[PDB]
DNA sequence: GGGCCCTCGATCCG
DNA sequence: CGGATCGAGGGCCCGATAT
């Protein structure tokens, strides 16, 4: 999955007016940026970036006939990022004093694309517009852009310094939940570049493609930037036992599964810096009161049954061991969604289990299951193994309708020996800790002023939704590294205050739970334990 | 740390061979199942706890100080294969035969004795016992009715066990016309500051049930702190009630000997040989050309974000939590009084009110130092009680791990083809048909089984190896015998084409 | 070459 | 003094491959 990107940015006088409180949309761009070409570098994927800057003080472009989209510059062409790339964005580029047309830069953009993709060498093409749209543009070529850019099959993506969405539904801390852009801080001239965003937008992927135009803030605290150059999920074959003649062929992808450190720390010398030079050496001395070093040869392996220590070789061991039926999917049967509480989930992965693609049958024969476990409000306790080897798992497969797919969830649930039981004390009927009628008064307000959720519409609309906020750990790990790469001499930054703001809950929250956290701090008397 | 100790006293009276009318075993073989299951999960279990299985009311006496009708069958030692074997033996009705000629039964016992001997087989370890715990199988609800003096000095000798630590609960077992719990055992029995007690039992999934409840003292995972606010923090345990059991890891033997082998891994220099010091190591990752060093204290620091310790970040409606947003099994959040004092009641308002509007505490779990944080979901969980009265769900948090942006991944889009209310009208017949009730200790895992039954009979040195059937397997037949017609007629309907 | 899975080994707390 | 995690093992699909 690769794709060619172009980054099109305005560097205009107007992106360096800062508005108190707020970074200026520059260097908020210019952290967007950052954010997403350190992404595409550290993990090496071949999707091909170019930058192209407007509002320039100079003229640097192929399309300047008639002096037409001046004040353009393409500082770098489409190919493989660097840490050149990213040295020059942290510090060489700087802001320009003149303004450019934002469409005049998406022309030019377009003709990346067009003569740096030959060959078909690009399986997405790809524009990412970073703007204010302060400055006036011209409306003359803009059935043609959109002509060019449905022909040349490249989407567009818009990053402004405020959003649309609170605009239309009506501090500042960047990257935080909420309150992350002045109501006050559009213009007629911004009003009217936006109309003329959205419409392209819609021009181009119809009513959704409205979802595309972001705000800086809401862009770090969101994977959106790579939506577009996102390559495609595994999936893979099995087949869905639900008894004789009753089986259906299915095929089943990683839903949820843990992101984990892409790069090893590879262990080498303070001089030298080569892992070469180490070497692990593993020396066998005996555990029991003497230490005496044992051959290699003479070592037998062994397991304990409790007291009893057994000797049993690796040999008899594969042979003896419980041999797997085989991969499968078999359903053991069906249950009523109140017997699987999300308590006994286990494992480290939730499938999902789609309707094999071009089977019109399995289709079929899967989405009459799901609507049938679905009206009756029950789920599918079932079997599964991925290959011969695996061990066998036994889980809950749940059906999950939407507007625009269909698919059974697939969650591991656990073995007798996997569950523990302990006695805990009750609460309900504690003498010692029951709360007063005031603690729990105070506690009531406390959870209604520390909601998380807003409920006109009457649609509930999540204030925290932290499955769309990214792992915290890449950026900062990006952060580091790209500061040890371009300043060694330095020592480690600091978290950056976006990342901070991004993980903390909305400002309008923390500033509602002030009250009733003081209340509660005198009802609830917290000690130390000493004596 | 210390090794837990743990007493099996079983009732040999006349009443216990009785099975007291029913299909299920006299209390006897219940107990003698119970005592062996637990055996077995104990050398599963990577507990170093120490076992014993005590008798009373037998004509043959074998105990430290010769009290007589008392049979100490097993001290407080390590679990065994041969333990189990011993107590296999007395399985069944031809295990109370064997019982019954072995030694004597319904002879006049006096509980004072005997828990004098269980108190005297405990003074007999040497490692540090953690928990002290003796539990009495019975289902004489009213020992010596007829004998007062009998009853108070067991009264006695039960408050001095529980002087000196030692927990004393109760395995009433089925007796004619009910046990009574305010006859005996009311105040011999160890209590618990927040209270009241489990019914009697009827069936051996019961008994095994209530006695592993009490099994194993609670273990805390971990012990943090859950910061509502700056100045407001309370101290929690964070519980694993479920933890993935797996093979135990082998032990490196000699050939002639038999005896566990060392491993020391060693790493050192190619150009010297000589062990080389952390300090003269740094760590390196090269990205095409340029290669960054970073020193082990800078790979850690990257790694810094939270203290140890949950953050409240607020309160979010249940709804908006979904069920296929999981990523790693969940945790059990109880109060920590021990640490902070007072917590436990702000906890309990916390769980209340929380259950009262139906909504989750959202905190930032960090759980160890340089860890990068993780935003769980603390779902209020209720008590309940099952009708014997054990505790199937414990009253607290259930801290549900939540995925960040990156573990969510994409999915392939396929078209939306919906089936016709007839099909659906004969999947749901399919699955009224199929209909089962889920139990969360239904199945066993296959491989564990396989290995502990290969080792329990190459442990024996001459068991064939036990073959473990597979659980996970459906009923195959038994599904086709439910379900005939439906299936071909369903076949015909939803599947018409051949392939 | 890419995803998968399992088994140890090394890292820290109870 | 157990979990969680992370190398480094193992076994099936698939574009270049000498055949």
């Amino acid at each position: 999955n690769k794709a060619a990107v172009v980054l099109c940015m305005d560097v205009g006088f107007t992106m360096s007016n800062s508005i108190p409180g707020i970074e200026s949309p520059f260097e908020q761009a210019k952290k967007v940026i950052t954010m997403f070409v350190q992404r595409q570098v550290f993990a090496e994927n071949k999707d091909e970036i170019a930058l192209v800057l407007f509002g320039t003080d100079g003229t640097d472009n192929p399309l300047s006939g008639g002096d037409q989209y001046q004040n353009i510059t393409v500082h770098r062409h489409l190919m493989l990022p660097d840490f050149d790339l990213l040295e020059d964005i942290e510090s060489k580029i700087q802001p320009g004093s003149q303004q450019a047309d934002f469409l005049d830069a998406l022309i030019v953009s377009m003709d990346v694309i067009q003569h740096e993709t030959i060959g078909k060498k690009f399986e997405k093409r790809h524009i990412e517009i970073f703007t204010d749209l302060s400055s006036r543009f011209s409306k003359s070529q803009l059935d043609i852009i959109i002509h060019s850019l449905k022909k040349c099959d490249i989407s567009l993506q818009f990053f402004l310094p405020f959003s649309l969405g609170k605009e239309d539904g009506s501090p500042f801390r960047l990257g935080g939940h909420g309150p992350s852009f002045p109501l006050k801080g559009i213009t007629e001239q911004q009003k009217e570049g936006l109309e003329i965003v959205k419409m392209v937008m819609i021009s181009l992927e119809g009513e959704d493609g409205l979802d595309e135009i972001y705000s800086f803030s809401e862009s770090l605290r969101k994977l959106c930037v790579f939506k577009k150059i996102e390559r495609h999920s595994i999936h893979w074959p099995c087949r869905l036992t639900i008894g004789s003649n009753l089986s259906i062929r299915i095929a089943a992808y990683k839903s949820i599964l843990q992101e984990r450190v892409k790069k090893t720390w590879t262990v080498v010398d303070a001089k030298t810096l080569k892992k070469e030079d180490i070497q692990k050496e593993t020396v066998y001395c005996l555990n029991d009161d003497d230490e005496t070093e044992v051959l290699k040869e003479d070592i037998i392996q062994g397991f304990r049954y409790g007291s009893d220590i057994v000797p049993f070789s690796k040999v008899d061991e594969e042979q003896m061991k419980y041999k797997s039926e085989g991969k499968c999917f078999s359903v053991l049967g069906f249950c009523k969604s109140s017997q699987v509480q999300r308590r006994f989930f286990m494992g480290n992965q939730v499938l999902k289990v789609f309707a094999a693609r071009d089977d019109e049958a399995a289709a079929v024969a899967l989405s009459s299951l799901i609507h049938a476990l679905d009206d009756l409000d029950m789920v599918a306790i079932v079997r599964y193994a991925y290959d011969k080897r695996a061990n066998p798992q036994v889980g809950v497969a749940f059906p999950h309708i939407k507007h625009n797919y269909e698919c059974l969830v697939y969650v591991q649930l656990p073995f007798m020996e996997d569950l523990r039981q302990y006695m805990f004390s009750s609460l309900k009927n504690s003498k010692k800790y029951a709360p007063t009628e005031a603690q729990l008064n105070a506690v009531d307000a406390l959870i209604d002023s520390m909601s998380l959720a807003k409920k006109k519409t009457d649609t509930l609309e999540d204030l925290f939704p932290t499955t769309k906020i990214p792992n915290p750990r890449f950026q900062r790990l990006f952060q580091c590294l790209l500061h040890r790469a371009l300043h060694p001499r330095e020592p480690l930054p600091p978290i950056q205050q976006h990342i901070w703001n991004m993980l903390n809950p909305p400002a309008e929250v923390t500033t509602k739970s002030q009250i009733p956290l003081s209340k509660i701090k005198t009802l609830f008397p917290l000690i130390e334990a000493k004596k | 740390s210390g090794r837990d100790s743990l007493i099996f006293l079983v009732d040999a009276s006349k009443a216990m061979f009785e099975s007291q009318s029913e299909d299920e075993l006299t209390p006897f073989d219940m107990s003698i199942q119970c005592i062996q299951s637990v055996y077995i999960s104990k050398i599963i279990s990577s507990d170093r706890d120490l076992l014993a299985v005590v008798f009373y009311g037998t004509e043959k006496d074998k105990n430290s100080v010769n009290f007589k009708n008392i049979y100490v069958l097993q001290e407080l030692d390590n679990p065994g294969a041969k333990r189990i074997l011993e107590l296999d033996q007395f399985k069944g009705q031809q295990g109370q035969k064997r019982f019954q000629d072995m030694m004597g039964h319904g002879s006049d016992y006096s509980l004072s004795e005997v828990l004098w001997v269980c108190a005297n087989l405990f003074s007999d370890v040497q490692f540090k016992m953690s928990h002290k715990r003796i539990m009495l199988f019975t289902n004489e609800d009213n020992p010596h009715g007829n004998d007062s003096a009998k009853a108070s000095r067991a009264r006695t000798k039960a408050g001095d066990l529980r002087d000196t630590g030692i927990f004393l609960d109760l395995m009433h077992l089925k007796k004619p016309g009910g046990f009574d719990i305010s006859l005996f055992y009311r105040d011999i029995i160890s209590i618990a500051e927040d209270e009241v007690h489990f019914e009697e039992s009827s069936k051996l999934e019961d008994l095994l049930r209530k006695v592993r409840a009490k099994e194993t003292r609670k273990r805390a995972l971990s012990r943090l702190k859950l910061k509502l606010n700056k100045d407001i923090v309370i101290s929690v345990g964070i519980y694993n009630l479920v933890q993935k059991a797996l093979k135990p890891p082998p032990i490196k033997l000699y050939r002639e000997t038999n005896e566990p082998v060392k491993t020391k891994t060693r790493t050192f220099n190619t150009s010297t040989g000589g062990l080389l010091l952390p300090s003269d190591t740094k760590r390196s990752q090269i990205y095409g050309s340029r290669q960054i060093i970073l020193e082990k204290e800078e790979t850690e620091e990257l790694k810094r974000f939270d203290d140890p310790g949950l953050m409240l970040m607020g309160f979010k409606p249940l709804v908006l939590l979904k069920k296929h947003h999981y990523l790693r099994p969940s945790l059990f959040v109880y109060p920590e009084e021990s640490l902070v004092i007072g917590s436990s009641t702000l906890f309990s308002a916390l769980l209340i009110k929380c259950l009262e509007k139906e909504v989750a505490a959202l905190c930032r779990y960090t759980p160890r130092r340089n860890i990068p944080p993780y935003f769980v979901a603390l779902v209020p969980q209720e008590e309940e009680l099952d009708d014997q009265k054990i505790q199937v769900t414990p009253p607290g948090f259930q801290l549900v791990f939540l995925p960040f942006a990156d573990d969510k991944r994409k999915m392939p889009f396929t078209e939306k083809i919906m089936a016709t209310p007839e099909q659906v009208g004969k999947m749901k017949a399919i699955v009224e048909k199929l209909r089962f009730t889920y139990r969360s200790d239904s199945f066993e895992n296959p491989v564990l089984q396989q290995h502990f039954r290969n080792l329990e009979a190459l442990a024996l040195d001459l068991m064939e190896p036990e073959q473990a059937v597979d659980l996970t397997l459906p009923k195959v037949e038994a599904m086709n015998k439910r379900l005939g017609s439906l299936v071909d007629e369903f076949k015909e309907l939803v599947y018409p084409p051949d392939y």
